[PDB]
RNA sequence: AUAGUGAACCAGUACCGUGAGGGAAAGGUGAAAAGCACCCCGGAAGGGGAGUGAAAUAGAUCCUGAAACCGUGUGCCUACAACAAGUCAAAGCUCGUUAAUGAGUGAUGGCGUGCCUUUUGUAGAAUGAACCGGCGAGUUACGAUUGCAUGCGAGGUUAAGU
RNA sequence: AUAUCCGGGAGUCAGACUGCGAGUGAUAAGAUCCGUAGUCGAAAGGGAAACAGCCCAGACCACCAGCUAAGGUCCCAAAAU
RNA sequence: AGGUGUAGUGGUAGGAGAGCGUUCUAAGGGCGUUGAAGGUCGAUCGUGAGGACGGCUGGAGCGCUUAGAAGUGAGAAUGCC
């Protein structure tokens, strides 16, 4: 028989313009622009998940080596101190401590200072 | 010359930010009351200056 | 008090009374959980594992499992005429910590 | 857990240093000012938000320049209109606007956006001793061991 | 009960222009608003006034509400259909023409 | 057998391919014909030998 | 009803052409007109009431009524900023759901040159698309051949025709 | 842990650069033509500021976890002023 | 029926496999003026094509299961209207 396009082909396009809520004009609003840009949009957040720990790791040391050159060291010894030391704390658990309970970052600095020593 | 790209929603909406008209000048007659241009015959009553014209 | 806790290949900051989202554990909702790996314990004072602090624990409940919202991997190279598109949900094992021993 | 300390504006509160620029080469002065600005010293530094310290910097017009930088490194700017190409040398803006020799190290060493345009406005610089900032009560930022 | 509202509509007017006129009486006393259409020498203005007039007619006759209260609470102009014509240009072609409408409702509420 | 429960012998009958009909099923757009040459052209094609 | 005849409708018509000839578009109120008496603004058009009706935001351009496009209201943001415009991170503000480690908006920060075609290589200063919607491209018949399947098997099978 | 062989179905017959070995050329060319290896093609990721063909390395996915490669560690900009 | 272990899972032309959705047919089993299809909105589900469930709109038809047949899927043709 004759399959005629039906409602389809709607229903698909309207799936792509809801992906594309909140897209500067016409990438809201026509279906083509918004497909496109939904595929770009895919590629992006693709790519910036991995990215995305890349980007906190580089925050966690950032804060790390602040917080190890006021307790007498840079973060590069710190590293290597804490390995000495047999401390498996993370770079997230370290910037932590570094900001929120400073003191227990000191004790950690201090055995690495100690390991680094021996 | 022709337009190379169709202007958006936005930017015509910008352009048109000086496309008005305004009303200025209008005060009340000093006789009947009603709204009148400043120094013009009022349409209503027809007087100008106090005086019927 | 508090202490930090090896899970799920990553390390969590743990409160008593407080719930975290960990990967899946293979134990049924609302059995007890114990973390036997403890590196670190805070508080008042301060103790540090070498790697795992000696013979701490932190125990817990499992309050439920679930899925994280999904998340979509469309992979496409232009002007190729392909791409392939992937859905993913990762199971979460939610456990509210109940005392750090 | 996404438990990532992120820093607010407003929150963090922003110290007052003051940098002796006397016989300290000039890029190793602007390198470690930078920084002060930018808050990568302190543990709360948080990219997209501003933590970083004000710097004022004294003796500017005593900055040192190695070798022969006071004649021979050169400060182009362009006026935009043919043949405007301008240039002045290092060693007479040190001679003559030593704020314009510091500012525009430190300038160039700051990210390019809103937020480290944002960052150089805490930058004070004064050929000479004194400035009149006591009423921020700075401290003295010894940069001896950070060069 | 509170509202009176009309609307003149597939007017033989362009709704750009008239919204034009429409701007300048929006959120005004029907008093004020009248004022400015009669003293508007733009063409919508004495359609609008019309639609005002009538609407206010409205909020009297049909609601009873009272008049020297009354103020323009909304007001707006819709594109109406379009009319096609043809111009015929140089060299044998013709240019298409937009004869276009508008419908322009006035709504006026007790104050 | 009943009509509402009718099942085939495995494997007797098999789905026909329609090409052209997206990239995804792998005969889009071109359809297995490749690119260019007499080969890809409708009712293109040498005679036999 | 862009299908199906070119033509569901006053179509081989309108319209184009000197002529032969070419050749359209265009269906749907409602069960029934019961197609809005009367009133009000307006010269009228058109509205607002009042009525008819189960419903008139079913009022004749009349079922449903998508999108482009045009407008009104406003929760959040925007006048030092160079931005394929998203994405990841993120305060603040405004909201409360298919109740979900919620929704909208988004200062600021990182990263980031559309889609297609065609190419050794294209963000390409090569091609194509103004936008939205509909329509629009491996089919069928007879034969060849291979895989799979079923029946029978040193056998298998009928064609025309009745 | 593939090889052949038999059969169904193709697509391909414009290649590019880089290293190495030659010719042509002026031991010019992002030149041309072979041989040989690689990458691109048909390969995203990191480095080379940007930069198909170079260096490191092959993306089924999730993670606000760890270790490294090339390349790096004064600021932009992660890490030894 | 599943479990364990190891390994593997970039990809154009192109080959193979397995599916989603559309209209119609048959049988079965159902839903509809206590509101079908369609439209619209929503913070919903699945590994994908896609599938539900609610509110509003709408006013008569339409799902589901198994099998069958197809004018069966559009974003590009300086495509046609
Ligand atoms: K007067
Ligand atoms: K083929
Ligand atoms: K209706
Ligand atoms: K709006
Ligand atoms: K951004
Ligand atoms: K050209
Ligand atoms: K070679
Ligand atoms: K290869
Ligand atoms: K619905
Ligand atoms: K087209
Ligand atoms: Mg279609
Ligand atoms: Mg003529
Ligand atoms: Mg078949
Ligand atoms: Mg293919
Ligand atoms: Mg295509
Ligand atoms: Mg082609
Ligand atoms: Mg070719
Ligand atoms: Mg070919
Ligand atoms: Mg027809
Ligand atoms: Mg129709
Ligand atoms: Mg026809
Ligand atoms: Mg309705
Ligand atoms: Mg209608
Ligand atoms: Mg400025
Ligand atoms: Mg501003
Ligand atoms: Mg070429
Ligand atoms: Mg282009
Ligand atoms: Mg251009
Ligand atoms: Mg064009
Ligand atoms: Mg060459
Ligand atoms: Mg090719
Ligand atoms: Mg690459
Ligand atoms: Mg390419
Ligand atoms: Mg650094
Ligand atoms: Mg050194
Ligand atoms: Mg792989
Ligand atoms: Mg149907
Ligand atoms: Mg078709
Ligand atoms: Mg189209
Ligand atoms: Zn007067």
């Amino acid at each position: 028989a004759r399959v005629k396009g039906g409602t389809v082909t709607r229903k698909r396009r309207k799936k792509v313009l809801k992906l594309a809520k909140g897209y500067y004009g016409s990438k809201h609003t026509l279906f083509k622009s918004a497909k496109e840009q939904v595929m770009n949009s895919y590629y992006y957040a693709f790519r910036d998940r991995r990215q995305k720990k890349r980007d906190f790791r580089k925050l966690w040391i950032a804060r790390i080596n602040a917080a190890a050159r006021m307790n007498g060291l840079s973060y590069s010894k710190l590293m290597h101190g804490l390995k000495l030391a047999e401390i498996d704390i993370n770079r997230k658990m370290l910037a932590d401590l570094a900001v929120n309970d400073a003191a227990a970052f000191t004790a950690l600095a201090e055995q690495a200072k100690d390991a680094l020593s021996k | 010359a022709v337009p190379a790209r169709r202007t958006s929603k936005a930017k015509k909406a910008k352009r048109r930010t000086h496309y008005k008209l305004t009303i200025k000048g209008l005060n009340a007659c000093s006789n009947c009351g009603e709204m009148k241009k400043s120094h013009h015959v009022c349409p209503a009553c027809g007087h100008y200056d106090g005086k019927d014209v | 008090m508090y202490a930090i806790i090896k899970t799920g290949g990553k390390q969590v900051k743990v409160e008593v009374g407080q719930a975290i989202y960990v990967e899946k554990l293979n134990v049924e909702a609302g059995e007890k959980v114990v973390f036997d790996e403890v590196i670190l314990v805070g508080g008042e004072s301060t103790k540090v594992g070498a790697p795992t602090v000696a013979g701490a624990t932190v125990e817990g409940t499992v309050e439920k499992h679930g899925k994280q919202k999904k998340v979509v991997t469309f992979q496409y190279k232009p002007k190729k005429h392909s791409h392939r598109k992937q859905g993913h949900r990762q199971p979460y094992t939610k456990v509210m910590i109940e005392a750090i021993n | 857990m996404r438990t990532t300390y992120m820093a607010k504006a407003g929150e963090v509160e922003r110290k007052w240093y003051v940098v002796d620029a006397t016989d300290v080469p000039l890029g190793r002065l602007s390198a470690v000012v930078a920084s002060v600005l930018r808050g990568k010293n302190k543990p709360t530094f948080t990219p997209h938000v501003d933590t970083g310290d004000f710097v004022i910097v004294i003796n500017a017009d005593k900055v040192k320049l190695t070798g022969k930088k006071a004649t021979d490194k050169i400060y182009y700017r362009h006026s935009m209109y043919p043949g405007g190409l301008k240039s002045v040398t290092a060693g007479e803006l040190r001679d003559k606007n030593s704020r314009r020799l510091i500012e525009t190290s430190v300038k160039g060493m700051l990210p390019k956006n809103t937020l480290g345009r944002k960052q150089f406005t805490k930058l004070n610089v004064y050929g000479g001793a004194e400035h009149p900032h006591a009423a921020q009560q700075p401290e003295v930022l010894d940069i001896t061991n950070l060069i | 009960i509170t509202s009176a509202k009309a609307t003149a509509k597939t007017v033989r007017t362009s709704p750009r222009k008239a919204r034009l006129v429409i701007d300048l009486i929006r959120g005004k006393s029907v008093a004020d608003a009248i004022s400015i259409l009669k003293f508007t020498p733009n063409k919508s203005a004495g359609i609008i006034e019309k639609v005002l007039m009538s609407a206010v007619a409205n909020a009297e006759n049909n609601f009873d509400l009272d008049v020297e209260s009354l103020v323009v609470s909304e007001a707006f102009v819709n594109e109406g259909p379009t009319m096609k014509r043809f111009r015929p240009r140089a060299k044998g072609s013709a240019s298409p023409i937009n004869k276009r409408t508008s419908h322009i409702t006035v709504v006026v509420t007790e104050k | 057998m009943k009509l509402h429960e009718l099942k085939p012998a495995e494997g007797s009958r098999q789905v026909r391919n329609r090409v052209g009909r997206g990239t995804s099923s792998g005969n889009g757009k071109t359809a297995g014909r490749g690119q260019k040459g007499q080969k890809a052209r409708s009712g293109g094609g040498v005679r036999l030998g």
